[PDB]
RNA sequence: AAAAAUCUGUGAUUUUAAUAGCUUCUUAGGAGA
RNA sequence: UCUCCUAAGAAGCUAUUAAAAUCACAGAUU
């Protein structure tokens, strides 16, 4: 279970990547941050948490129109 | 298909050599026509030579050419789709991840609390959601505390659309914003903290 | 006890003490000695049982006992010493002499009192800052405490600061160590002093450290032997030889720095235009080392042979860290092009080496060729002439220039993620909880400072001298090494490129790649190379990141020099290159190939001859960045040693020099700023991996050639290396010419016992157990004291390991662990690779098309080539490692072939014509071929 | 095949031997000149085939000189191109110094030398100045006037990572920058100017 | 905008060596017109 | 005086196998 956050943490960095967050030189490194944090753990208790966190920023930068398929 | 042909006169040349030699059991003196006989066969084997060897060269040409224009067409095409494709891949990951965590989490954000989406988020201790109605109000806030996420954050102000700022109001239990929602419009942008 | 002594002890200097000893008997203490006589020979350490000692104590203005350093050390000896040394004290008498005083208490008790001396001489603090362990360090403790060189220091302070000792990770270390600079300076001044007054005097003998009492004064004269007045010969060639290496890491010197650096306000007022201080590093020498018994040229252009230019380019990484900083590097001059005046080089001023001016020199261009058109382009004289000065606060490095374009932040990019394999593999059940192979090597991004952040790492590399006797000597005998192989130069046609599309350096990547740059007719290439003998071309180099699979979350960076460097060095190295890569059984291993039981051969090659073998390892903590200059020198001196007759001396020196302002004192242009590296390799540099080895061979001989001489060589057991130890200071310390003779006996006796294999940076060594037990061979312990002080760093014992079971081999060399398994009926060792790395690699990708399997066939079958060997281990979750990817590459196959008929094809005839989804094909790689 | 002159001959000794073969059947199988037929044939054959083979081989000659004289060509237009870019980016880098101040610097050199190092230090009018934190900040920028070394600068820009520009807030004593807030992003390049 | 090397696979061109075969001149052995 | 078969030398042409060299792509290690 450990596995499927960290693979997909790192299909999420993508995403964010592709979405243009370089621009900003302070969520990135907070963005970074959280991703290292992710990856370098064993815990799956902080991982999920860390993951929410990251989570939290797409909705921000895109509010993503499938938000409702996942739902289902 | 075409090489097969060249394969069947071989093989008629050799059995019909076999035949001769079988019968022609005098040959062992008379070994001219035995001789002109496997000459006969040699000639139609040494057809091969050539015809497999330019088949083969030609077939796999044709098919290395071809199969680069399928990996070509095919690399394309995957790259030509990049972010809809991750999306999907996302969604169909988080869609593995059996934590109820999650749902609660995506399940508030179709309900219609999301980030301001602007003042983009920078640290781990501030937000500022959109509360649309006061179903959603209800359903989130108590008092002074809200749980966007499984955690607990402190609200701090209050705003409305036309920007003016809302307070508390007293009561024995605590500061209490619900009665304001049926007396003001919507929505609410609420600033908040970490606990 | 007895009171009557100690009162007779106290002499007039009326002061208070208290006994030590039980009364007349002598004490015994552990004191570091240098001794050299007919019977012994080293820088042991052994017991003292001739003194009597006395502490004295102060009354403090709180009324309590102080228990001062200040001790009454009272020898006993012999009637006949003990007038030969009233003699000699008779005289010598000047400020840097210890008060003595001469009594006999009883009929029978001869005394030589010598009052108020240190507790630990000068030789105490050298060896104990040489041979340095965490868990005997009382002896450096005790003297940091007591001179106040710990500022904070509170009862129980090393309790709280449990890293004070690690150079690379207490930021505070060499300022402390900086506060002990007073004491070493005013060690050398009185030891002038005192030689100048044996010389006066006429007195013959030698002098060593352990002479010196730690306030500075000389306090025996036992050895001492009179002659003629006005005709002395004092000797400190191993008073110097010993502590060299303690003058420049507590920054003995410093008050004699010519500039004032506030790190915002910049220096203060000071000559900016004045770069020949050839005139004064002089001054300095006579000032300080004025015994020194050997010349030196502060230029190393007079300089005779490569080993003098050793010996003062030591001389000069000392005095160099007084001159300003701006005033080393490129000089230049004013010269005309169709009369538009511009900069042009005229020279060099390295810190290591010292002024060179070029043999040719012009006023005038027109018509230039594309050779000196590039020539003019790529140094960087021109373009850090033209441009805004910039400061930036975030490094420590020099900062000489900024960009027109200015400073630009690059990030790095995460890795894709593979699904199509990882869903397969998670149905063949590879990934499951509590599982052997945790995912691990992800692909790491940074932010966007890293580009900077890696470069700053450049701040651990240190001027640090050596000790120029040891260092030689162990140069002498390294070399020994490199006496199989092949060297010259070779013309431009016989030159053999590996790869030619790949980056040129700066500015010349805009235009093109090396193969554009290759074109330029030979006849042109073979000026430039015989013009860079008689000329030095520094050169601009650039600091790219790197983007590659890594446990490490920290970044990485290499360096790519310009073509005007590679095309030159590949001419002047690429012979003995290519023999070091066509040669076999050599410790050296660069060039064996893995494959076809080539890993059996090398290490049963290593085993064999050694008795008692118990392998071992080494890591150096950042080799690239904190690798001393010196050492770098040397290896370009021992790859460039071969040049008997196709090059003249001072055409080798120009061609250092040249190596120097290209690789080793690089112009760094990273990130839209050009910097000053301060030293170590560069990765990109040509022979790279050639000059590591080397500098890896030089450290593990210098590890067992220090460990060797400090051993009591009066109680070795075996008759043949206790004369070995014997001839070996001799030949080491009071010779001037190295012999052939013993440096082949040392080498033969260092290659029977403690093998060795190296490639690059990594190493094993299998040394005979037994000697090692004794002191007599560097154990993974005598590496450790040798890396402190002649890198810089401390090597924690976490990243070696000892392996005495042979039978299980080594435990990591190149990163792949060995095991034994039968092959064809006979024990062979197999490598194989950490199995989290291959199941990691096929996860994540670094490109978005090698997301599409089908694609990259070969990635698979390259990849399970070298994941053969897990079949055979023993623990069942590593087979499935391998028997997945053989069933990979056959579902990868049957897709093919499904797919493309849609194209209205079969490729059938490839599709069974496959032998890669089996197991014969790459079972035969890893037999020995018949 | 045809187009080598011993293909003529061959096709002619063709010709000739199967006219005369059937020509001699009047005076029956005569093998006496039926020998000598079929070996000038098999001569005339052996003759034609080495021809083939030696014209065939010294055919590559052609295309491999004419591939010889492609490459340098292409390699002499390639060398001429790169000659004129460097040409034209040393022409451009060589136009921006300022004689005025090089007849200065070289006046105080010892013997008309002075090291790199020192050029833009004495030559240049404008620092680029890079600040990593608050801390380095208020102990460097001292107010509005930075001071390097002896001079003294002014400020001309402040950027941050980002790419915006800060700006000065008036006060009574003089132009502030406001420094340690949240919102701007570390490092700060500052573009002085001498004064 | 992506450095210096070593090793190992796959595909394409050329030469060499061997195997099998075809055509030809010469010599030698068996016999035939 | 010529002809068939057989052995060898030599010349040319076909293919199959193995090695070397050049070119292109891909992995691993320092
Ligand atoms: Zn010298
Ligand atoms: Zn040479």
């Amino acid at each position: 279970k450990l596995s499927d956050v960290k693979c997909t943490t790192v299909v999420l960095m993508q995403l964010l990547t592709k979405l243009n967050v370089e621009a900003n030189s302070k969520m990135h490194a907070y963005l970074v941050e959280l991703h290292n944090k992710i990856l370098a753990s064993d815990d799956v208790g902080e991982c999920m948490d860390n993951l929410l966190g990251m989570l939290i920023t797409l909705f921000c930068i895109d509010s993503t129109i499938d938000l409702g398929e996942y739902c289902d | 298909f075409s090489h097969i042909p060249s394969y069947a006169e071989y093989e008629r040349a050799k059995s019909i050599y076999e035949k001769v030699l079988a019968d022609s059991k005098n040959g062992g003196v008379t070994q001219q026509e035995l001789a002109a006989y496997r000459k006969a066969a040699n000639i139609a084997k040494s057809v091969f030579d050539r015809d497999l060897a330019v088949q083969k060269k030609l077939d796999s040409m044709a098919e290395r050419a071809m199969t680069t224009m399928y990996k070509e067409a095919r690399v394309t095409d995957r790259r030509a789709k990049l972010v809809s494709s991750l999306h999907a891949l996302l969604f169909s990951m988080l869609k593995k991840i059996d934590s109820e965590k999650l749902n609660v989490l995506f399940d508030q954000a179709n309900s219609g609390v999301v980030p301001l989406a602007t003042v983009p988020i920078v640290c781990s201790n501030k937000l500022t959601l959109v509360i649309p109605d006061p179903e959603t109000w209800v359903k989130c806030v108590e008092g002074v505390h809200v749980t966007y996420s499984t955690v607990v954050w402190n609200i701090d102000c209050v705003t409305d659309a036309d920007g003016t700022e809302l307070h508390p109001t007293s009561t024995g239990s605590g500061l209490t914003y619900c009665i304001s929602g049926d007396n003001i419009a919507w929505p609410l942008k609420v600033n908040l903290t970490r606990n | 006890f007895d009171k009557n002594y100690l009162n007779r002890v106290r002499g007039s200097s009326e002061a208070r003490l208290i006994p030590l000893a039980n009364g007349c008997d002598p004490d015994v203490v552990k004191r570091a000695f240098d001794v050299c006589n007919k019977e012994s020979a080293g820088m042991f350490q052994n017991l003292k049982r001739n003194c009597a000692r006395f502490q004295e104590v102060r009354d403090t203005e709180d009324g309590n006992l102080e228990y001062c350093d200040s001790y009454f050390v009272v020898k006993q000896t012999t009637p006949s010493n003990y007038e030969h040394e009233k003699a000699c004290y008779e005289d010598l008498k000047s400020e840097v002499t210890a008060d003595h005083d001469f009594f006999v208490f009883n009929k029978n008790i001869y005394n030589i009192s010598r009052q108020r001396l240190t507790k630990y001489t000068m030789m105490d603090f050298c060896y104990a800052l040489r041979h340095f362990d965490p868990k005997d360090c009382e002896v450096l403790k005790e003297i940091l405490v007591t001179y106040g060189c710990i500022e904070d220091y509170h009862p129980k302070w090393f309790e709280e600061n449990k890293d004070w000792y690690d150079p690379i990770e207490n930021p505070k270390y060499y300022a402390m160590l900086a506060k002990m600079g007073p004491i070493v300076r005013r060690a050398l001044l009185n030891a002038i002093e005192f030689g100048n007054l044996m010389v006066e005097k006429g007195y013959v003998g030698v002098i060593t450290l352990d002479n010196q009492d730690l306030n500075g004064k000389f306090y025996d004269f036992g050895d001492f032997q009179k002659t003629a007045p006005g005709a002395g010969v004092p000797v400190f060639d191993t008073y110097y030889s010993y502590m060299m290496p303690i003058i420049a890491m507590t920054d003995a010197l410093a008050p004699e720095r010519y500039f004032e650096y506030d790190v915002h306000k910049g220096y203060k007022s000071y000559d900016l235009l004045k770069y020949d201080y050839t005139e004064e590093k002089q001054d300095l020498f006579q000032k300080y080392f004025k015994y020194w018994d050997q010349e030196y040229h502060p230029n190393c252009r007079d300089c005779s042979d490569d080993r003098c230019l050793i010996h003062c380019a030591n001389f000069n990484i000392l005095f160099s860290t007084l001159v300003p900083q701006t005033s080393f590097g490129n000089l230049c001059r004013k010269v005309f092009v169709d009369g538009v005046p511009f900069i042009a080089t005229c020279g060099y001023h390295s810190k290591e080496l010292g002024v060179i001016m070029n043999q040719d020199n012009t006023m005038s261009f027109s018509k230039m060729g594309l050779s000196q058109l590039m020539q003019f382009v790529g140094d960087p004289a021109l373009l850090v002439g033209t441009s805004n000065k910039l400061v930036d606060l975030r490094t420590s490095c020099f900062s000489v220039c900024a960009l027109a374009s200015g400073i630009t932040h690059q990030t790095v990019k995460p890795g894709h993620f593979n699904k199509d394999f990882y869903d397969f593999a998670e149905k063949a059940g590879m990934f499951k909880e509590g599982s052997s192979i945790p995912l691990k090597h992800f692909f790491y991004p940074q932010t966007g400072n890293a580009a900077i952040n890696d470069y700053d790492y450049y701040r651990y590399n240190r001027p640090t001298m050596f000790d120029i006797r040891q260092l030689l000597f162990c140069l002498e005998v390294t070399s020994k090494y490199f006496e199989c192989y092949e060297g010259g130069c070779i013309p431009a046609s016989q030159v053999v490129v590996n790869n030619l599309d790949k980056s040129a350096g700066y500015p010349f990547n805009k235009f093109g790649k090396a193969r554009l740059y290759y074109e330029m007719s030979l006849e042109e290439q073979d000026q430039l190379f015989e013009s860079t003998k008689k000329n030095v071309l520094p050169t601009i180099t650039q600091m790219n990141l790197k983007y590659a699979i890594s446990a490490k979350n920290r970044a990485r960076t290499v360096a790519g020099v310009s073509i005007l460097s590679t095309m030159t060095n590949r001419q002047f190295h690429q012979k003995i290159l290519k023999s070091i890569v066509n040669t076999r059984n050599a410790p050296v291993v660069i060039g064996t190939t893995k494959f076809y039981g080539g890993w059996d051969n090398m290490l049963r090659n290593l085993i064999q001859g050694v008795e008692d073998p118990i392998l071992m390892g080494w890591d150096y903590p950042k080799c690239d960045r904190a690798m001393p200059n010196l050492l770098r020198i040397a290896a370009s001196l021992v790859l460039a040693r071969k040049h008997t007759n196709c090059c003249t001396w001072s055409e080798r020196v120009y061609r250092l020099y040249n190596e120097c302002a290209q690789v080793l004192s690089e112009t760094v242009l990273a990130t839209g700023g050009i910097y000053v590296k301060p030293g170590g390799t560069s990765s990109g540099d040509a022979t790279t991996a050639y000059a590591n080895s080397v500098f890896n061979i030089i450290q593990a001989t210098s590890a067992n050639v220090a460990r060797l001489l400090s051993v009591i060589t009066r109680d070795i057991v075996y008759d043949d290396i206790k004369s070995l130890q014997y001839e070996l200071y001799q030949q080491v310390y009071r010779r001037v010419n190295f012999d052939p003779a013993f440096v082949e006996k040392f080498y033969s006796y260092l290659c029977k016992n403690f093998s060795l294999m190296i490639l690059s940076d990594d190493g094993v060594v299998c040394y005979n157990n037994t000697l090692a037990k004794q002191g007599l061979v560097a154990d993974i312990s005598g590496f450790r004291e040798v890396l402190y002080y002649q890198n810089n760093v401390f090597m924690a014992d976490s990243k070696c390991w000892v392996e005495p079971d042979l039978e299980k081999g080594p435990h990591e060399f190149c990163s792949q662990h060995t095991m034994l398994v039968e092959v064809d009926g006979e024990p062979r060792y197999l490598p194989y690779p950490d199995p989290s790395r291959i199941l990691c690699a096929c996860v994540f990708v670094d490109d978005l098309d090698k997301t599409e399997s089908v694609a990259v066939m070969e990635r698979y079958i390259a990849l399970a080539i070298d994941a053969y060997p897990l079949v055979h281990h023993e623990n069942e979750e590593y087979k499935k490692v391998f028997f997945v990817l053989l069933s990979y590459i056959r579902k990868l196959y049957q897709e093919l072939s499904q797919n493309m008929l849609m194209d209205y094809s079969f490729v059938m005839d490839i599709d069974k014509g496959s032998k890669f989804w089996e197991q014969e094909f790459y079972e035969n790689m890893y037999r020995a071929p018949t």
